[PDB]
RNA sequence: GAUGUCGGCUCAUCACAUCCUGGGGCUGAAGUAGGUCCCAAGGGUAUGGCUGUUCGCCAUUUAAAGUGGUACGCGAGCUG
RNA sequence: CAGCCAGGAUGUUGGCUUAGAAGCAGCCAUCAUUUAAAGAAAGCGUAAUAGCUCACUGGUCGAGUCGGCCUGCGCGGAAGA
C-alpha cells in the first residue's frame, strides 16, 4: 500500500474509489498500484 | 452574420463598470464617423463565446441597440489580466 | 515443442537440426526423407518452412508451403550480407525482371481478385532491404 | 436507476408477501425475508415486482436499484438456488464434509473445522473440491470467503484454497 | 542562472509588489505559461522550470523566457546581530498576476501543455496555460 | 532590594516522530532472513574500560539497549 | 456510452545482431495485402518460439452519454509533550 497526499491512476487498470471518507486507488493488474490518501 | 444585442449605458465610471462586470455584463464603446460615440453594455457570455471565432475580428459585425442596427468592426479588446474574460471592447463604425 | 529453421539437405546435426523437429516427436529421418524427395526437385538450398501438423510417436504427415522470397533476392546482387539501415546504403538495385521472377513463387497460392495488387507486398521487403525498382 | 427500472418477474410457485417495508419470498428452495430501505416503494402488480423511490429521499433511485438487485437475487435463490465451488491446491491439502462441518487439512499442525450456517450445505466430490449450495447469495458468498481465508492462494505456486473460477496470478522468485 | 551582467548599484530596497502585470499577451510564440498569483521568482526557479520544459519537448520548437531576475536579495549570515545591509545572495524577478512567464512555439498544443505543467511544478506561484489571440 | 551552574546519584512523569514485543499492505517477498510504509504508547527497554564529562570510542551482553518534553525534570533531596 | 458475442491472417522467424530475437532486448525499413479489420505490433510471457490479449471492424441491447471551462460549500494533505 502506498500512502501519499497525491494519489492518482497509474495505469489503465487503476480505479479511484472513496471508502469511509478516504480516497483510494485500487488496481486489478498491479498490487504495487494500490494507494490510499494520507 | 455576427449579431450582438446591446443596451445603452445609463451610468459610467469605475463603480458602474465594476457593477456591470459583477452582473455578468461588460461595457463597450462604438465610435467613428461623424456620429457621437455610443457607450453600450453587452452580455459577457454570449460575446465571449462569439469572439472565440477568428472571424469576429475580421468580419463586419451588426450591433442591435434600441432596435436600430449598427455596422461595426472590432477595433480593440481589453481582456482580464488572467481570467478568460473580457473587460471592454472598442467598436469602430463601418 | 521446440522449433528451428531446419535445413533441407542435412539430417540430424546436433546444434541446428536435432531439436528442430526431431525433439518435437516427429520422425526426423522420415521427414528429411519425404521432404528430402520434395527438395530434390526443389532448387539447391531453399529453406522452406512448412506448417507442422504432426504426432509424437514417429507418425507424421505434412502440408506444403510456398518457397520464400527474401532468400532469392541476393543472387544477382553479388552480396550475401545485409545493411544496418536501408534507404541509406543499398546492396545494389535489382531488375523488375528479377522482382517478378521472385513474385512468380507466390502466385499460385493466392485468392486475390486482381493479382496485380500484390506487386507492392513483394517490394515491401525490397524497400526494407535496399532493392529499389527503377 | 436503470437497474431499478427493470421489474422482476415472479415465477409460478413463488409467493411474495409485502408488509410495509418487510418483504418475504417463498419458493421450492426456502423462504427469505428482507427489510427494505425506507426510501424504496415496491409494488407487486401482476406477477412482477416494480421498484421506485419514495418522495423526500435524495438517494431514492440508488436505494431502489439495490432493492431490485436484492429481490432478483432472492427470486433466483428460492427457485434455483446458488452454488459455489472451491478447489484446494497443494500436496496434502484435503477437505471432507461431515454433517454440516467441513474438515480441512491445509498444512497446519492442527485440523480446521468450519461449521456451516443454517441454510448452507456442502459436498466434497473429490478430496480437493468443495461445493456449497444455498438459497441466500450473500450467505453463500460469506461462507466461501471464510473457507478461502484459511489459506488464501499464494503467488509463487498458487497453493491454497481458491475459487474454482478464480485466476491466481503467479510469479517467479527473484534470481541470484 | 540569469543575473544582470552589471548593475548601477549592488543593493536594492525591499520595496513592495502591488498591481497587475504588464506583458500579459503571448507576444513571441503560440503558447504561454501565465502567472495567476503574486510573488518572487528566483533565478534558480526560473532555470529549474526552463530545464523541465526543454527536456519535455526534447529540445524541439522554440522557448522564450519573458521574465528576468534583475532584483538582488541580501541576507544576513547566521549568528550576526544592524551593522549595515547584508550581502547579496541571489536574484529574483517580481511577478504580478497576468504576467506571461514563458512562451513556446513549434510544437503541438498537447505537448506544450504537458511541458508547461512539468515546469509549473517547479514554481512557487500558481499559473495557467494561455494561447496566442489575434487581438 | 538574587529565578543556584555542567555532570553524576535518588525519584520520576508525559508525548509518539515506535527501539523490542503485538497487528497489517507492498517488495527487485521461494524458505530462513530482510527492505519500506501503515496501525499501535499495554508493558519492557545493558553492565563495564577511558575521561569531570553529557557525548563518544572500545569490551562483553540483550527481545531491545527508542527519540524527545518536563526551569537543557529533580542541589529548602544527596554529591561537588 | 457501458455490458455480452466473433476474428487479429499472407509475404514473415521483415533485415541486423546473437548461442537463438520469431510483433513483443535493442536498432533500420515501418509499406502492402485479401478485405467488415489488423500498429512489421501495447505490455505480459517464452533461453528464445508457442501462448496471452490491446489497438483494430461490427452483432445485439433502446435513451441519453462523454469530458473540458467558470463558479458556491465541503473532503484528504493534518504528529507533542
Ligand atoms: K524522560
Ligand atoms: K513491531
Ligand atoms: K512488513
Ligand atoms: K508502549
Ligand atoms: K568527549
Ligand atoms: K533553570
Ligand atoms: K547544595
Ligand atoms: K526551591
Ligand atoms: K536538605
Ligand atoms: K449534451
Ligand atoms: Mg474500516
Ligand atoms: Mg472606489
Ligand atoms: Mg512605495
Ligand atoms: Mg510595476
Ligand atoms: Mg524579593
Ligand atoms: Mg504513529
Ligand atoms: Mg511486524
Ligand atoms: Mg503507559
Ligand atoms: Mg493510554
Ligand atoms: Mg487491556
Ligand atoms: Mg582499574
Ligand atoms: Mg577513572
Ligand atoms: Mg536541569
Ligand atoms: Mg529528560
Ligand atoms: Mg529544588
Ligand atoms: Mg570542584
Ligand atoms: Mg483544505
Ligand atoms: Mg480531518
Ligand atoms: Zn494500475
Amino acid at each position: 500500500m502506498k500512502v501519499r497526499a497525491s494519489v492518482k491512476k497509474l495505469c489503465r487498470n487503476c480505479k479511484i474509489v472513496k471508502r469511509d471518507g478516504v480516497i483510494r486507488v485500487i488496481c486489478s493488474a498491479e498490487p504495487k498500484h494500490k494507494q490510499r490518501q494520507g | 452574420m455576427f449579431t450582438i444585442n446591446a443596451e445603452v449605458r445609463k451610468e459610467q465610471g469605475k463603480g458602474a463598470s465594476r457593477r456591470l462586470r459583477a452582473a455578468n455584463k461588460f461595457p463597450a464603446i462604438i465610435y467613428g464617423g461623424k456620429e457621437a460615440p455610443l457607450a453600450i453594455e453587452l452580455d459577457h457570455d454570449k460575446v465571449m463565446n462569439m469572439q472565440a471565432k477568428a472571424e469576429f475580428y475580421s468580419e463586419v459585425l451588426t450591433i442591435v441597440v434600441d432596435g436600430k442596427e449598427i455596422k461595426v468592426k472590432a477595433q480593440d479588446v481589453q481582456r482580464h489580466p488572467y481570467k478568460p474574460k473580457l473587460q471592454h471592447i472598442d467598436f469602430v463604425r463601418a | 515443442y521446440v522449433k528451428l529453421q531446419v535445413a533441407a539437405g542435412m539430417a540430424n546435426p546436433s546444434p541446428p537440426v536435432g531439436p528442430a523437429l526431431g525433439q518435437q516427436g516427429v520422425n526426423i529421418m522420415e521427414f528429411c526423407k519425404a521432404f528430402n524427395a520434395k527438395t530434390d526437385s526443389i532448387e539447391k538450398g531453399l529453406p522452406i518452412p512448412v506448417v507442422i501438423t504432426v504426432y509424437a510417436d514417429r507418425s507424421f504427415t505434412f502440408v506444403t508451403k510456398t518457397p520464400p522470397a527474401a532468400v532469392l533476392l541476393k543472387k544477382a546482387a553479388g552480396i550475401k550480407s545485409g545493411s544496418g539501415k536501408p534507404n541509406k546504403d543499398k546492396v545494389g538495385k535489382i531488375s523488375r525482371a528479377q522482382l517478378q521472377e521472385i513474385a512468380q513463387t507466390k502466385a499460385a497460392d493466392m485468392t486475390g481478385a486482381d493479382i496485380e495488387a500484390m506487386t507492392r507486398s513483394i517490394e515491401g521487403t525490397a524497400r526494407s532491404m535496399g532493392l529499389v525498382v527503377e | 436507476s436503470r437497474v431499478a427500472k427493470a421489474p422482476v418477474v415472479v415465477p409460478a410457485g413463488v409467493d411474495v408477501k409485502i408488509n410495509g417495508q418487510v418483504i418475504t419470498i417463498k419458493g421450492k428452495n426456502g423462504e427469505l425475508t428482507r427489510t427494505l430501505n425506507d426510501a424504496v416503494e415496491v409494488k407487486h402488480a401482476d406477477n412482477t415486482l416494480t421498484f421506485g423511490p419514495r418522495d423526500g429521499y435524495a438517494d431514492g433511485w440508488a436505494q431502489a436499484g439495490t432493492a431490485r438487485a436484492l429481490l432478483n437475487s432472492m427470486v433466483i435463490g428460492v427457485t434455483e438456488g446458488f452454488t459455489k465451488k472451491l478447489q484446494l491446491v497443494g500436496v496434502g491439502y484435503r477437505a471432507a464434509v461431515k454433517g454440516n462441518v467441513i474438515n480441512l487439512s491445509l498444512g497446519f499442525s492442527h485440523p480446521v473445522d468450519h461449521q456451516l450456517p443454517a441454510g448452507i450445505t456442502a459436498e466434497c466430490p473429490t478430496q480437493t473440491e468443495i461445493v456449497l449450495k444455498g438459497a441466500d447469495k450473500q450467505v453463500i458468498g460469506q461462507v466461501a470467503a471464510d473457507l478461502r481465508a484459511y489459506r488464501r492462494p499464494e503467488p509463487y505456486k498458487g497453493k491454497g484454497v481458491r475459487y474454482a473460477d478464480e485466476v491466481v496470478r503467479t510469479k517467479e522468485a527473484k534470481k541470484k | 542562472m540569469l543575473q544582470p551582467k552589471r548593475t548601477k548599484f549592488r543593493k536594492m530596497h525591499k520595496g513592495r509588489n502591488r498591481g497587475l502585470a504588464q506583458g500579459t499577451d503571448v507576444s513571441f510564440g503560440s503558447f504561454g505559461l501565465k502567472a495567476v498569483g503574486r510573488g518572487r521568482l528566483t533565478a534558480r526557479q526560473i532555470e529549474a522550470a526552463r530545464r523541465a520544459m526543454t527536456r519535455a519537448v526534447k529540445r524541439q520548437g522554440k522557448i522564450w523566457i519573458r521574465v528576468f531576475p534583475d532584483k538582488p536579495i541580501t541576507e544576513k549570515p547566521l549568528a550576526v546581530r544592524g551593522k549595515g545591509k547584508g550581502n547579496v545572495e541571489y536574484w529574483v524577478a517580481l511577478i504580478q498576476p497576468g504576467k506571461v512567464l514563458y512562451e513556446m512555439d513549434g510544437v503541438p498544443e498537447e505537448l506544450a501543455r504537458e511541458a508547461f505543467k512539468l515546469a509549473a511544478a517547479k514554481l512557487p506561484i500558481k499559473t495557467t496555460f494561455v494561447t496566442k489571440t489575434v487581438m
